[PDB]
């Protein structure tokens, strides 16, 4: 809790029903302390890691989110002085569009708590089973129903991360179909604050990877001779690298 | 074997006897403060035991450092009260006995024995909070060992960790309750003549920052062997050979952290033995 | 199924498409003649598209409960072939 409070000090938040900084810290270790609970078998050998990075996926998600929350009512604001000036028949229902001014508000209340739940998928399902994910979520969810947090009812982790423009280079590369398969990508791409390891006994994920950086794809392995140069190189200059 | 626990009860007597010609105000303590350090490795050693962890193994090797570790506190500290002394003494009773303890049901255990020995002993009602994040004694704050206040160390860390991270490597940390125990922890180790801690921390704890930490508050060269895959033993010895040589030949206070990684075979193990 | 989140995002990626065309054309023909309605008829177009959404979303509340309805036989049928798929593995 001494961690995650100076992790989360920077305070992006608005208020809610209950302190709102206190219950975000709180789910965190009820939800770390669930995950190696429920997953994690052996006695005691494993320990806080992925709750840092868990915290440090929060503030930039809902950084990311928040301004780009901002962002959209700046958007519809702008608009709402350009209907005004105008005013005709049709434009009158335009200018009732409240009901997304309204909706904004409700869509604001959920974000805090819809980024818990992205960052908790972005850094503890990423080695998980189907199952397995979708099990931890419910555990997730029932915390975020016990904790004055607000989420979306209706959420789904690809539609909320991935947008359809990078959806479709994903499988233009050659992305398997599979739900499964999406997650995993998004996984990989949308945080690097830390290397990824990919897991794939069909060596198919190193040329998706490879068709999506082009040229500047550059593959190593931690066996060859010259990998110790190599690797220099490919810092030096820029190079994407897969091992 | 080993000695009656009424010869080492004896024999640690004469130990706090020729201690306490510094202090001598409180020469008619010898007595129960040796039969209390007896009391509390009688203690430790059958509550826990090879069988709950292999490393709870005692011996009166404790008591021999528990009461060198209670000079050395002396020879260079603050002229004691008798409320000093047992928590003195109680410092190093945590430090010897207790830190090598795992979890919290075990380390709690401790905590209350602590307590049951002084109680039964040196009855006093002067003493404090007696668990290890209450007593906090160091010589960074002050130049004679003292007990130091909570919050004077936490703002003496804070105001050397931002220095130890502009002009060392950059990595920004948040300092905690567990952070500032542990860090007097390492300090003493570094501190003696012999000082080998080694610090069991699952992974991310920080482990190895305060490592880097302490060390270059205590004014040593943090060397950390560069192994890698295609390492061979005369690589970790030329890294051994050069700090060994440095430490004698050029007066240099190394620091040697080693990481379990590091060992790559048996023999790597074994050259950290001979060391 | 498939176009049910698809026309989600798609009608809501063209809601902003469609935003940017208006926003567009009304600076750029508020000194010529009145061509923002050419692109008002198109959003006479969007009346069908603002409220397809409002129609699609009415559909969901039934289609969803419909859908955790039917992964309960499935999950039945589901739970028999993986341990059989094991048995297949195993040999």
């Amino acid at each position: 809790s001494q961690v995650a409070n100076n992790m989360v000090d920077v305070i992006p938040m608005e208020f809610t029903d209950f302190t709102i900084r206190d219950a975000v810290v709180n789910i965190l270790i009820h939800f770390d302390r669930n995950f190696y609970q429920k997953m994690k078998v052996g006695v005691n050998p494993r320990s806080p890691g992925y709750f840092i990075d868990g915290l440090r996926a929060l503030v930039k998600l809902v950084t990311a989110k928040y301004q780009d929350l901002q962002e959209n009512q700046r958007f519809v604001n702008v608009g709402l002085e350009k209907l005004n000036e105008s005013v005709k028949s049709l434009t009158f229902e335009k200018e009732r569009w409240l009901n997304t001014t309204k909706q904004f508000s409700k869509t604001s209340q959920e974000l805090i708590g819809n980024c818990i739940i992205s960052s908790i998928y972005e850094t503890y399902f990423g080695h998980l089973n189907e199952r397995e994910r979708a099990d931890m979520l419910v555990i997730l969810k029932r915390l975020l129903g016990k904790f004055a947090v607000k989420y979306d009812v209706n959420y789904r982790f690809i539609d909320y991360l991935v947008t359809l423009d990078e959806k479709m280079k994903w499988l233009e590369c050659g992305l398997d179909k599979n739900d499964y398969f999406l997650e995993n990508m998004s996984i990989v791409m949308n945080s690097q604050d830390a290397v990824p390891f990919l897991l794939d006994p069909s060596s198919h994920m190193i040329t998706v990877i490879s068709n999506y950086y082009g040229n500047k794809t550059v593959l190593l392995s931690f066996l060859e001779e010259g990998f110790v140069k190599r690797l220099e190189n490919a810092i030096r200059f820029g190079s994407v690298v897969i091992i | 074997g080993y000695p009656s626990g009424k010869s080492l009860s004896q024999i640690y007597e004469i130990y706090y006897k020729a201690i306490f010609k510094l202090v001598p105000e409180f020469r008619s303590y010898t007595e129960p403060f040796a039969r209390a350090s007896v009391h509390l490795y009688n203690e430790c050693k059958a509550r826990y035991s090879t069988g709950l962890q292999s490393h709870y193994l005692f011996s009166p090797r404790e008591l021999t450092r528990l009461v060198r570790g209670v000079y050395t506190a002396i020879n260079t500290g603050p002229r004691q009260t008798l409320r000093s002394l047992i928590r003195l003494w109680a410092y190093e009773a945590w430090r010897i006995f207790a830190d090598r303890l795992v979890g919290v049901k075990e380390k709690n255990s401790f905590e209350q024995l602590l307590y049951e020995t002084v109680d039964k002993y040196l009855p006093n009602q002067d003493l404090g909070n007696i668990s290890s994040t209450s007593l906090l004694f160091s010589g960074l704050l002050s130049l004679d060992f003292k007990e130091v206040n909570k919050t004077d160390l936490v703002n003496f860390i804070e105001e050397r960790f931002k220095t130890f991270c502009d002009e060392e490597l950059e990595v920004p940390m948040v300092i905690h309750e567990s952070m500032v125990d542990h860090i007097l922890r390492i300090d003493r180790a570094l501190k003696q003549v012999q000082g080998h801690m080694m610090l069991i921390g699952a992974s991310r704890t920080g482990k190895t920052i305060l490592t880097r930490f302490v060390a270059w508050l205590n004014g040593l060269k943090i060397v950390q062997p560069k192994i890698h895959r295609h390492s061979n033993l005369s690589d970790f010895d030329m890294i051994l050979k050069k700090a060994i040589s440095d430490c004698s030949l050029k007066e240099s206070r190394t620091c040697l952290i080693i990481d379990e990684s590091n060992i790559l075979e048996t023999a790597f193990l074994e050259r950290m033995n001979t060391l | 199924r498939e176009d049910l989140i698809k026309l989600n995002t798609e009608y809501k990626l063209k809601l902003k498409n469609l935003e940017k065309r208006l926003l567009e054309e009304l600076n750029n023909s508020q000194g010529n003649m009145l061509e923002n309605d050419e692109l008002m008829v198109t959003l006479n177009n969007l009346k069908k598209e603002a409220m397809n959404i409002e129609k699609k979303l009415s559909e969901s509340e039934e289609f969803f409960p419909q859908f955790d309805n039917l992964v309960e036989e499935y999950s039945i049928i589901g739970k028999h072939s993986v341990k059989i798929f094991s048995m297949l593995e195993k040999f």
